[PDB]
């Protein structure tokens, strides 16, 4: 074989992604050949022959992003009384597995998507993240933010990591958008 | 304080496109005739079209048209140099 | 100059 | 400056060695990423066998020879160093079919 | 200092070099590499090896793809229909083929040979091949014709709405109606089973298409509907086209108040999703200058027009019919900013560079031959009214005389004897034989344009108004008829305060028109009156000349899109 | 320091992380999941023997202010390189 | 070649005439008149300039003190301000300034207000400073004996820093100037050769982690001296 | 020039003179920058300015630039030849 | 006339 | 003059046939398109045969040196190049 386009079956390299992609967004494990294999096979879906796939394989992409989003966002909702602990975590290993999506993805990046609206693969994961999750529970996430930091001054202490790990949560989920660096941050949360 | 500044017209061009020569060197009618008689007051008229050339050029070239050399728009002085 | 633009 | 490659049948090994540097140097650079004294392995240029004191510059290793662009390749014994799969051939056109 | 070139870049010169050994094993390649190979083989001069490539239908559909890389294949595509392969009729025959081919295949295949299709007609069309787009986007009408279910209507009403616009740009209106009829019968029978359709796309073509035929009256009814159709969810394209013909139709309806509502926010849409050299916010700061040069804003509107100018000069190459109608545009209003002045090389310059175009890619008679042979024979009488030489002067007014007869005779063809635009080649051949001694005809010249204009337009317009002044400079500096004049410099001087406030650039020439006219018949009393009021005009113009470009009049961001189009509607 | 990448024959090419990191998909080949593996499986011997030389032909001549002479890619090996070039991002 | 041989000429008139050291202004306008008329006034075109810059010097600094005294604001320099603009297209000073700059507080005052000056007599022209044929005398007294020594504003850097506090790190001088590494390793040496400042560390060698302290001891035979 | 010295027309005149001062001087820039100041063409365009000077009736450097191409024609070509006697003629033309 | 030819 | 310079620039590290060939394809083509009057595209050409001349200094290679340098002379005083012209001259005495 060699990096021509052929025709190959949409659907058995979408599933031979789907396991690679869902291993990087929870951030487990992902085998290094294996990763190379899917940056072989990211290649050439871009440049499949007759049409390219790049079309199909993004709005797929955001097909499955939305329903993991949707699958973490039930299990925040189920998660009472520890939203923000968890949040942090979730969210940590989230945006690593968004930047190693982005490097997944890197010639779908750049080749289809700035080409043409779409976003960025990498950027498509905070999004999603940001309009999938976060706004059926923006009021809720920044209450106790309030409370909690509001509470320093009054004596009881929050701890480091868990209102600080989502501080800069709003600041990354909006370095897409060059215009407003840190107008979301400071209009919900500030 | 002793202190050395070099001054030049901040055209980047840097070269009049009437003429072919250097921005800051004499014009070409200030080098032929001139060049033994009176050359300093061989300066640059800028214009709206951001175009700096020698300011006996532009009026050596306004004398036949009346359009910036390089873009073919109306000319019109905006600066001077005295 | 005695007349106006053409329209 | 020298740009060279070293291969061992299957490898190629890309250095920066300068013209003052000699052979024990790019020993020292194999042994690096390959963990292999010198002692064990020793290099070869072509078919000929260089001396270890024996400076790089004058074993044919010259600027205008080992530019970056097409790097000089010595073969590295721990030769049979297999081919680099030559790209398909063109039609010469001019030929008569 | 020096930056080494990119393996990509150094690549692509060697198999470009190696192009006889690997010119069909390029079309194999992905289709990011081949637009790069063809921009290599357009860059190097090799126009005849690229010209061989993109006269393929199976090589310009994957080079078409390119849609980050156009602004590069509408300055090759036109360096080949400059370098005289006819890339664009070949293309038609080629597509007329395949569909002639392939119309008893199956769906499938049909729809993929329309959406090609669409591309290629749409790329042709914005390359400003009208002519050679209406025979890729009839082939496709025959194709989605064909068939008949609930997939193929919506593809027939597109490729309707787009075959319109591909007809009033090459002036084929009188096969507009027809194909708006056709359009009609279409979304007719879409409402019929239950889907709606967008009307706005449509209706907006109308806008331009009954402009062109100076049916403003109509052409206003009709963009007040398309405004209405306008919803959230269209692509920016089909607003800011909608925008664009409701602002040209509002400003010869004289409602110059919301013209510049939609205008500027047009302008503003298209540099905000297209950006600052595209081709449509080119097509939309072009009429952006015709507002300006219809609000006597000329000074704003020179600036626009060589700003529209240079993003299709740029974009479109040398030899192109949208280069065309931007140095035509350039060329009437360079024509009326230097008017007083008297500078009309710059405005000779784009006149002559329009004509030279159009005259070499559109055939002998066109109606896109009245607008700029008008044009430069407008600036021909000014230079030689101005001459200082006599016998160049005789000939300038000859070849003028035939520039003007050459487009009324195009006028008339295209529409008749009793259309807006023909009694504004009246009026300026009048306006000629003013200066040619031909005054006995040049009368019923001017009364000719007047009955026209004050027929349809009526006696609300400033069109009128410029011919009323001509006759009225006619009667007053050349024919002696001094008394009835008076009447025509007063209804001049009336309406132009009506519309244009108080400074009006045309009333200076009724002013010294009518103060010449006064002073050969008495009453001083009037004339020191009206010098009175001359200096009053000159400093309100002086006071009045707007160093601020429309640029930043636009500014960034003033409202959305459903500011605009509400507010609108509620004036109307 | 130094990066191994293997070619869809079977053959390895080790070079600097400085050099192969011209490329722009070779820094996400080195990102994500944790010398380094890198495996091509269209990519043949030859067109990536080619690359790894651009690395060191570019790094060397990085801006440079001599006439930097051009990378001699042979016209027998030019698609298959240009290809490789295209998805290296090289 | 006697175009080779102005630009020999060229770059060592520059050198002279810059410098203050000249046996008259007559004889340079003397040399450049003579060689005028034989070999040409293109010969002598750029020469030429160079005398005439140095007689628009006197016309442009007592202007500028004309323009400080015509100020609606008490503005002072605080320090002998001398300054002369040379043609860009006739000096061949010009080189390659690859190494930015960023004076302090000192000669900011008189920088900026001279730009103000300059800009409003001439119209059209930007000022480009040549910040290492800047000459001045600072008030070295930090000292018990007020010594006086001549240093260039590359040297006046360093100095400056010092001045106002004794102990500054290398790590701090090498980017307040924010001008080349390789040049400030022999930018502090020569001051070392006069000692100037004393070598706090350690090392032989100056390098960033070198800070230094001045020099309490320092003694010179002569109260005006130039460092070299 | 010539057309226009040969034309009764004051305006064509005028402006096929100013032509020509273009040309001219557009022309002894070159020859200055590929030759230099004192070379056979660069006296040439002196010697073609200097005769269209005196047909654009400024008298006043039509001598300068006589003179600045014979200084430079007979300095290198020697004082008596073919061009220097051709500058002198017009020199004389411009005089008498 | 009045002159030679141009050189 | 593209193709060939690319061409040569491929071809210089090989053996003395093939070079032979090229310095001929060279001198015919650079003579055609010095003939026709492509002075700045035949410059190109000549210079990528005088560097194929260079590589190895052999009696045949050191003869057409020469030639390549009274070639290149003659595409740079037609282009004006004379600046270069009296460089070229200097490298034809070093070879003759
Ligand atoms: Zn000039
Ligand atoms: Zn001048
Ligand atoms: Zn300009």
């Amino acid at each position: 074989t060699s990096l021509k386009p052929r025709v190959v079956d949409f659907d058995e390299t979408w599933n031979k992604l789907l396991t690679t992609i869902k291993a990087v967004v929870m951030l487990e494990y992902v085998e290094r050949a294996t990763w190379n294999d899917r940056f072989s096979d990211i290649y050439a879906l871009c440049v499949a022959y007759p049409e390219p796939l790049g079309e199909r394989l993004y709005t797929e992409t955001k097909i499955f992003l939305e329903n993991h989003v949707r699958h973490l966002h039930k299990r925040v909702l189920e998660s009472e009384e520890q939203v923000l602990v968890m949040y942090h975590r979730y969210w940590e290993e989230y945006s690593k597995g968004a930047d190693y999506m982005d490097c997944l993805y890197r010639y779908l990046n750049t080749q289809f998507i700035k080409k043409n609206p779409l976003m960025e693969i990498g950027e498509l994961a905070l999004d999603m993240w940001r309009k999938l999750m976060v706004e059926p529970l923006q009021a809720i996430l920044i209450r106790m933010l309030l409370r909690e930091i509001k509470n320093d001054r009054g004596g009881e202490d929050p701890n480091q990591k868990v209102i600080h790990g989502v501080i800069n949560s709003f600041v990354h989920v909006e370095q897409y958008k060059k215009k407003f660096p840190l107008k979301f941050y400071q209009e919900i949360f500030e | 304080w002793n202190a050395v500044a070099l001054w030049a017209w901040d055209i980047v061009v840097d070269n009049c496109a009437i003429c072919r020569n250097h921005i800051m060197d004499l014009c070409i009618e200030c080098q032929a005739n001139q060049a033994s008689a009176t050359s300093e007051e061989c300066t640059v008229a800028w214009g709206v079209c951001n175009h700096a050339f020698h300011f006996h050029c532009i009026s050596r070239w306004l004398k036949t048209r009346q359009v910036c050399p390089l873009d073919n728009r109306e000319w019109e002085f905006q600066k001077y140099g005295h | 100059l005695t007349r106006n633009k053409g329209p | 400056d020298v740009f060279l490659m070293i291969r061992r049948h299957k490898t190629t090994i890309f250095t920066d060695a300068k013209e003052s540097s000699t052979v024990f140097e790019l020993k020292r650079i194999v042994e690096g990423i390959l963990k292999r004294p010198p002692d064990e392995q020793r290099l070869y240029k072509d078919d000929q066998l260089l001396d270890d004191g024996k400076t790089l510059g004058e074993c044919g290793f010259t600027s205008q020879t080992a530019r970056p662009q097409a790097p000089a390749t010595v073969g590295l014994a721990f030769l049979c160093i297999e081919p680099f799969s030559s790209p398909p051939e063109l039609p010469d056109v001019m030929k008569p079919q | 200092e020096w930056i080494p070139e990119t393996l990509y870049n150094t690549a692509i010169s060697a198999v470009v070099d190696n192009y006889i050994r690997s010119r069909r094993d390029i079309r194999s390649l992905p289709e990011n590499i081949q637009f790069d190979v063809y921009y290599k083989l357009y860059q190097q001069g090799r126009l005849c090896q690229l010209g061989s490539e993109f006269c393929e239908l199976e090589v310009f559909a994957k080079v078409l793809r390119a849609l980050d890389k156009r602004h590069l294949l509408h300055h090759c595509f036109q360096a080949l229909m400059d370098h005289g392969v006819k890339v664009a009729s070949v293309l038609a025959y080629s597509f007329s083929r395949r569909c002639s081919y392939i119309a008893e295949s199956d769906a499938a295949v049909k729809e993929k040979a329309i959406q090609v299709g669409f591309v290629l007609g749409g790329f042709l069309s914005d390359a400003g091949w009208y002519s050679d787009a209406e025979k890729v986007f009839l082939s496709c009408l025959q194709l989605c014709t064909l068939h008949d279910e609930m997939l193929h209507w919506f593809r027939a009403v597109e490729c309707c709405v787009r075959l319109l616009h591909v007809r009033n740009g090459n002036c084929k209106y009188h096969l507009g109606e027809e194909t708006f009829k056709l359009a009609q019968t279409y979304m007719d029978k879409l409402s019929k089973h239950g889907q709606q359709a967008n009307k706005a796309a449509l209706y907006g073509e109308l806008c331009a298409l009954l402009f062109a035929k100076s049916h403003y009256d109509e052409a206003y009814k009709w963009c007040i509907e398309a405004m209405k159709e306008i919803t959230a969810g269209l692509p920016v394209k089909v607003v800011v086209d909608v925008l664009r013909q409701a602002s040209k139709a509002c400003v010869v309806k004289r409602e110059f108040k919301k013209a510049e509502q939609l205008i500027k926010h047009a302008v503003y849409l298209a540099r905000d999703h297209f950006g600052s050299k595209h081709p449509k916010y080119s097509d939309t700061l072009l009429d952006y200058g015709f507002y300006l040069l219809n609000v006597d804003n000329i000074c704003q509107s020179v600036a626009i027009y060589q700003a529209a100018l240079d993003i299709r000069q740029s974009v479109f190459g040398g030899k192109n019919i949208h280069v065309a109608t931007a140095h035509e545009d350039l060329a009437y209003s360079s024509y009326v900013h230097q008017y007083s002045s008297g500078k009309f090389d710059n405005a000779l310059f784009h006149a002559e560079r329009a004509i030279g175009i159009i005259t070499h890619i559109l055939p002998e008679d066109h109606l896109l031959l009245a607008s700029s042979k008008r044009v430069k024979a407008l600036i021909l009488e000014e230079i030689a009214i101005d001459c200082h030489n006599k016998e160049t002067e005789q000939r300038l007014l000859q070849e003028a005389h035939d520039l003007h007869l050459s487009s009324l005779q195009l006028a008339k063809k295209a529409f008749g004897e009793f259309n807006v635009q023909t009694a504004k080649h009246y009026g300026n051949l009048g306006r000629l034989y003013q200066s040619m001694r031909k005054f006995k005809e040049a009368e019923e010249m001017h009364i000719k344009a007047i009955q026209i204009k004050e027929q349809l337009l009526g006696q609300e317009d400033y069109e009128v108004a410029l011919s009323v002044g001509h006759l009225a400079s006619l009667y007053n500096y050349d024919m002696n008829q001094y008394e009835n004049a008076e009447k025509l410099y007063l209804r001049s001087i009336a309406i132009g305060k009506k519309l244009f406030g108080e400074g009006y650039s045309g009333l200076e020439y009724d002013y010294r028109g009518l103060i010449k006219l006064y002073n050969s018949i008495g009453n001083y009393e009037k004339v020191f009156e009206y010098h009175n009021v001359l200096s009053n005009w000159n400093r309100l113009r002086d006071r009045q000349y707007s160093v601020t470009d429309a640029l930043e009049d636009v500014s960034t961001s003033p409202q959305s899109t459903e500011e605009v189009v509400q507010s609108f509607l509620i004036s109307q | 320091m130094y990066v191994k990448l293997i070619s869809s024959d079977g053959h390895e090419f080790i070079v600097k992380r400085e050099h192969a990191l011209t490329s722009g998909t070779i820094k996400a080949m080195l990102s994500g999941p944790g010398t380094n593996e890198v495996n091509f499986r269209e990519i043949p011997s030859h067109v990536l023997s080619k690359v790894c030389m651009y690395f060191t032909y570019k790094v060397r001549y990085t801006n440079s202010s001599t006439e930097i002479p051009e990378f001699p890619i042979a016209p027998e090996i030019a698609l298959e390189l240009l290809m490789a070039a295209n998805f290296l991002d090289c | 070649d006697k175009d080779v041989f102005q630009k020999f000429y060229a770059r060592m008139l520059a050198k002279r005439l810059i410098h203050g050291l000249s046996m008259s202004m007559d004889s340079e306008e003397a040399m450049i008149n003579k060689l005028k008329q034989a070999c040409g006034y293109e010969f002598t075109s750029k020469l030429h300039r160079m005398y005439t810059d140095m007689s628009v010097s006197a016309d442009l600094n007592n202007k500028f003190n004309n323009f400080i005294k015509n100020q609606d604001t008490v503005i002072d320099l605080g320090i002998s301000f001398q300054i002369y603009v040379l043609q860009a297209g006739a000096w061949p000073l010009t080189q390659a300034p690859s190494s930015t700059f960023a004076i302090p507080q000192e000669l900011e005052k008189s920088v900026q207000m001279f730009e103000l000056f300059y800009s409003q007599h001439f119209s059209g022209r930007k000022l480009t400073w040549l910040h290492y044929l800047c000459t001045g005398e600072v008030k070295m007294n930090y000292l018990g004996k007020p010594y006086v020594a001549m240093v260039t504003t590359y040297q006046m850097a360093v100095l400056l820093a010092f001045n106002n506090s004794e102990t500054v790190s290398y790590k701090e001088l090498q980017d307040s100037t924010q001008m080349n590494e390789k040049e400030l390793t022999k930018t502090i040496k020569s001051l070392l050769d006069v000692k100037m400042i004393n070598h706090d560390s350690e090392k032989e060698d100056i390098d960033a982690e070198s800070s230094f302290s001045l020099n309490m001891n320092f003694s010179s035979k002569r109260t005006k001296f130039k460092i070299t």
